[PDB]
RNA sequence: CCAUGAGUGU
RNA sequence: CCAUGAGUGU
RNA sequence: UGUGAUGAAACACUCAUGGUCUGAAGACUCCC
RNA sequence: GGGAGUCUUGUGAUGAAACACUCAUGGUCUGAAGA
């Protein structure tokens, strides 16, 4: 897919889905592309999670561009059904956002730092 | 480890300490620098940088920009980037000076003369590709269309008030502004009105009779030819604007299908353009959530709600979509919400490239509307 | 009429035919005005009237800005240069020695900035997004003053980011806080407090905080030093 | 002593008690009754009344209307009038009935059928003479002129924003809207401008060169002929409207000198008409004190001051008078007060028939202005 | 849908498809409406929906007007007939028996009153100024109701003047008090008190005073009896 | 003059000028055509006095029309200089108004009744 | 609608 | 500007 | 200079930038 | 009233103040000083 900027290994993808679940429980998340958008536009989001199997690709294509302007890190997962079902929904979701990590702070900080390494940085 | 710098000045390699290990000076040519700066934006390295990475043979290099990394990896090197690095700062701290040291200019006096003219030319170039975007014309056109709409109505309102001094009964007899104007334009005086000349525009048997009888029994004023032609100037202007309007619609349709086909599939050229106008551009419309798109227009109503915690608008400029304003008041908010959602997707497929998928979008939308209507 | 120096370099006050006092600057391009401003000759030297209602800097001065970090030969990065109103006055103040780098991302307006910057070797126009200092990294040098007047909700953060790129250690930042374009809902006075805290929680040393009223509604300007 | 009544029903004489001493019934004719009612407004007695005052030979008669008195004195009788007299009431209390008694109609059924159609015909007649006033056309025309003014400005602002996609530098180079429009209209593409076609507008040698060089080095957009003609539609409409405006000014001048020569002498056709349009008529303008005429327009400003006891406006639509808006702020109040003062006088000589005295009025005004300015 | 009589002659209420209640009158000219109002058939009889937001009389009714002196075969003098909105409804109420004399001095508006009064034998239009009852003395008779809705500072005085001309002794006057066109500066509530005093200081016997709110802002209607 | 509706005998004209003077002292008057106009428009005036020698006649011509609409009685005097100099001015006046008679109530009520008689009435 | 910067018309 | 009555355009 | 001195907030538009709703439910059907 | 399933739904359910104009009528500064 073309709106996917970099490569996420499955270990990281699983650590992301975990991070989201703990954040439902102990913090505050936003679920769905529109709500994720508003979370970036408002600067509330600490981490943005985008699914790789969105079916018209362009639905989430604006997020990489938007997150870079607001300097909010974003990450990919492979299944939208899996992200939504993480999110506490019984339906799929195309993108989500973590606003407050709560009991996942340590878990998120490792993610936002692994995606830095496999992006360039130091 | 070599920290690499790119600047108007050329390509400079620093060590971790902040000492120039090696440099390659750029040519003092406005044309080539501007182009390489425009190219650098997309991640393309300077040609001075390519030569520099050969002269030095570094194992681990670190650049300023994250877009460059994959380009230099494709060229053979192991690469990373540091944003606001100490090195990059060290370079700019001595930048009035190191222009002379690497012999980019003889003195400070005409480093700044050159840089001034580079900046002038570099923004002149950007200003141009901004102007060259096709959506801007779509926006201007609809904005003028809206001006024309507004004016037609202002003039028609005036004309009826004015012309009714002479023939008051004609105002409640002709609903349609264009028709009303055609009559004053072709006739002036009410005693110039004929079964023949009125048939010659397609007014129906029965109506022609009611007009002529009303003109016969009119309690209007008898008035000079100077007075009537004054009025007729307005009538002809009104007629002119209607034609200009119809021309603008076809033009608008042409551009709108080209620039944002999926959006146009959903709401038509005019309303589509109208959303672009409020958003500012297509890419701006594309970046929006549905919940914004749903309220564009209606800013007074929105911020009133947001300041006070009152009830928000269900719909902004979107009100114009036939399915909304014709539907009963309890259906409208749902229809609006469904439309906006689809429009956001439409704008995004339109923005981030190409494909027409407006047919399924319409189909999905009409499904949602049919459900709303069965309650 | 009478023109005389003030506490700040290249910034003058006028006594008038009627007895009014207005700020002005020394005209770098004599015979030529950028907006509609009055040109004034006194002892064969020309000055440009500095209307406070248009220029936030002139406002801040008239509201008692302790010490102005913009003077002869200063290097300034000007975020949000717009049509060139205020930046033309900092060009006058800075003189041929110093340099102003005007960043502005609205083409409709950079259009009119161009005209200002053609006439003035001081000013280096840039059509770029202040959110990405990488896109002008390659034209600018480090600076003494970071003058930041941009309508953005995260304006402060943008300013800090540019600062750690371009602002010299111990340099100064004049930051304009636009309450109504950060959030029209919140109280302007709550906003000024929370934004200043962002500067302090970075490492900017708040020197002075001015309220731009009469001249600019729901605006405050902060002067602070980067460490 | 005979109390005399005039009605659609005819002319009746009553004693002080309220008994019909004698009557003369009117003819049941729409035409004649309407005319005598219209005539009665001016004081003219019914012809049924003339005949009745002969049959009875009364020494002291008393009528309903004060305008009739001098007419009936000229006819030979000693006469007075009582407004809401007991007798006039006594008559009307039995007015459903006494129509039958004096045989104006056979039954109630077609007394009302007739009265209805009289009222219909009587107002129809008044409706006509109201429409036939010459000042109403002055009002409509200036209103349409203010519409055109408004539109010219709206379109010209639109056009400049629009055409600036192609040739942005032309905007600040042409101050005048009409000139700007002529360029976009006559040329089209920026690369179609030519020297002699430009010399033809009135452009001096030097300007032609600046425009052409601006077009050569232009950082505008390269654009299709479809796009340009779209813009050119607005340009041609602008130009049209400028001609229509000038045509309307001349038409207006003609009517204004005819209908209000003294006012016209003072403030010109347009501003005089404008004042008529805010007042509603010339007869309404005349009835105004200067302190009203001075602030017409400016109502938002006025009622703000009246509600809060703050500072009132110095001038309303009168601001447009050259002497005011060019004068310094402290002189404006006095010039306005003086103008309004003369305007009121001008309006009154204009309204109540008086032949042109605008010359001495202007002279009186310019004297007052010259004094104001010498301080 | 259901239509049924109210306490007042020829005035009815509707139960609606949804459960709202709106006033209406029996349509004297079936199939034909004067403003945009809804026409409603029920048991083969047609009613015109009486919008309270437009007609001050309907407004007064919905604000609990004790007894309505306008009924079957009433003679009413109606000062300020305007376009014919309300007067058409009193036409319906009064029926072919009674009569309504509509005084109105604005030609732009009597234009549209004509159309109403053509279709309606009840209504006798008059393009005349209500300040001079002399100029319609010759067409009208005496009357049971003086319905007065005229925009004039001295509207109350005008009404009284017409009253002693045309209002039967023991007849009724419905007088609309328009605060903001008597004086925009004064408090609407001061005005209501002072204008009612004028009626009492003549000899009108105040029966009921209603405030037309929701339906009309800064308005009141007085019902009183002439002696 | 043509704006003069009826004939005022000089005995009355003098009783008018007298009524005004007492009204300056004990009540409230308005002096000047524009201030007289406002007094009628506002319905404050009980008696309106107009001069017969105004020199463009039309300056006060609107007062008879205005006074009849608002049903305020008006009267004429022969000299404008005499009326102004009554008014407590040293310059002429074309028209004046009495708003509150004060110690001229009886004097005014006789005037507004004499002008009624020489007008028609009873 | 609020704020900022730039302008237009009678 | 406030109020009342009548209407128009997208 | 009361045929108006003195005081004293004329009206209509355009462009650019930012501030731009809510967030999980709703509708059906079958067994006793 | 207890139990059970099916359809649509984060690619958005539910709730919820779109914008621009015209006409008519009335409310429409101060009041004797100034060089
Ligand atoms: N992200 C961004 N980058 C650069 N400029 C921006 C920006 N966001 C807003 N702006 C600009 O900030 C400007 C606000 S107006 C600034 C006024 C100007 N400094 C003066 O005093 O004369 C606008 O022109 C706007 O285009
Ligand atoms: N002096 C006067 N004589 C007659 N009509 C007058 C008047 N002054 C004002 N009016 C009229 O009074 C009207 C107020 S509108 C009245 C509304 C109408 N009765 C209805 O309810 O449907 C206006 O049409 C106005 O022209």
């Amino acid at each position: 897919a073309s709106y996917v900027k970099f490569e996420v290994p499955q270990d990281l993808a699983d650590k992301v889905l975990e991070a989201v679940r703990k954040a439902k429980e102990s913090g505050k998340i936003k679920k769905g592309t529109n709500e994720t958008t508003k979370a970036v536009e408002r600067g509330q989001a600490k981490l943005v999670i985008i699914a790789e199997d969105v079916q018209p690709e362009e639905i989430v294509a604006h997020l990489p561009l938007l997150c870079d302007e607001k300097k909010i890190p974003y990450v990919y997962v492979s299944s939208k059904k899996a992200l939504g079902e993480a999110c506490g929904l019984q339906v799929a979701t195309a993108s989500a956002a973590i606003l407050e990590p709560g009991e996942a702070k340590d878990l998120v900080d490792e993610i936002i730092k692994r995606v830095n390494e496999i992006k360039g940085k130091t | 480890k070599i920290y690499l710098i790119e600047h108007v000045i050329g390509a400079v390699a620093y060590d971790e300490n902040g000492n120039i290990v090696d440099y390659i000076t750029n040519p003092r040519d406005l044309g080539k620098i501007t182009e390489e700066l425009l190219n650098n934006e997309k991640g393309i390295p300077f040609s001075a940088t390519v030569e520099l990475l050969k002269k030095v043979n570094p194992q681990e290099v670190v650049v300023e920009n994250e877009a460059e990394v994959p380009k230099l990896q494709a060229l053979g090197y192991r690469v990373s980037y540091e944003p606001y690095s100490k090195v990059s700062r060290i370079f700019r701290e001595s930048l009035p000076k190191v222009a002379i040291d690497i012999k980019f200019a003889s003195n400070e006096e005409d480093y700044y003369n050159f840089l001034h003219e580079l900046s002038l030319e570099y923004t002149r170039r950007k200003l141009r590709s901004a102007a060259q975007k096709r959506d801007l014309l779509a926006i201007q056109a609809v904005r003028a269309m809206d001006d024309i709409d507004k004016t037609i109505n202002l003039f028609s309102e005036r004309l009826r008030e004015w012309y009714s001094i002479h023939f008051p009964e004609l105002d409640k007899l002709i609903e349609d502004h264009e028709e009303y104007a055609t009559i004053v334009s072709r006739f002036g005086d009410r005693g110039f009105l004929t079964i023949d000349s009125l048939k010659e525009l397609g007014f129906n048997e029965q109506r022609i009779n009611r007009i002529l009888d009303a003109a016969k029994k009119s309690i209007g004023a008898d008035i000079s030819e100077d007075d009537l032609s004054a009025m007729r100037m307005i009538a002809n202007t009104i007629l002119d604007l209607y034609n200009i309007r119809r021309n603008l619609n076809n033009y608008l349709e042409g551009v709108m299908k080209e620039v944002a086909p999926n959006v146009t599939a959903l709401v038509g050229p005019a309303l589509g353009a109208r959303l672009l106008s409020i958003a500012g551009s297509l890419d701006e419309l594309a970046k929006m959530p549905a919940s914004t798109i749903q309220v564009l227009g209606a800013e007074k109503a929105l911020f009133r709600a947001l300041r006070s915690g009152g009830r928000p608008p269900k719909h902004g400029i979107i009100f114009q979509y036939p399915a909304i304003h014709t539907s009963p008041r309890w259906q409208r908010g749902k229809i609006a919400r469904a439309l906006a959602a689809k429009l956001a997707i439409a704008a995004r497929v339109d923005a981030f490239s190409g494909r027409f998928i407006g047919d399924q979008l319409n189909e999905q939308l009409k499904k949602r509307i049919d459900e709303i209507k069965e309650k | 009429i009478t023109v005389k120096q003030t506490n700040m370099e290249n910034i003058y006050e006028c006594e008038f035919n009627d007895g009014s006092f207005r700020l002005c600057t020394r005209n770098l391009v004599p015979n030529f005005n950028v907006y509609g401003e009055r040109l004034i000759k006194y002892e064969g030297v020309e000055y440009r009237e500095w209307n406070a209602f248009r220029s936030k800097l002139a406002g801040a001065i008239l509201k008692g800005l302790k010490t102005n970090p913009i003077r002869k030969g200063t290097k300034v990065l000007y975020l949000g240069a717009a049509s060139g109103t205020t930046i033309s006055h900092v060009s006058d103040i800075i003189e041929l020695n110093g340099k102003a780098y005007g960043v502005e991302f609205s083409p409709r307006v950079v259009r009119e900035l161009l005209l200002v910057a053609q006439r003035r070797p001081n000013i280096f126009p840039l059509l770029a997004d202040a959110r990405f200092p990488q896109s002008y990294k390659s034209v600018v040098e480090n600076v003494d003053v970071l003058y930041v007047d941009i309508a953005q909700p995260d304006q402060t953060d943008i300013a800090i980011y540019n600062a750690k790129f371009f602002l010299k250690v111990n340099g100064d930042m004049l930051l304009v806080i636009k309450a109504r374009s950060i959030d029209v809902t919140k109280d302007p006075k709550e906003i000024y407090k929370t934004e200043v805290e962002k500067l302090e929680n970075s490492n900017f040393e708040t020197i002075q905080i001015i309220n731009l009223d009469p001249y600019d509604k729901d605006h405050a300007i902060v002067l602070s030093k980067y460490k």
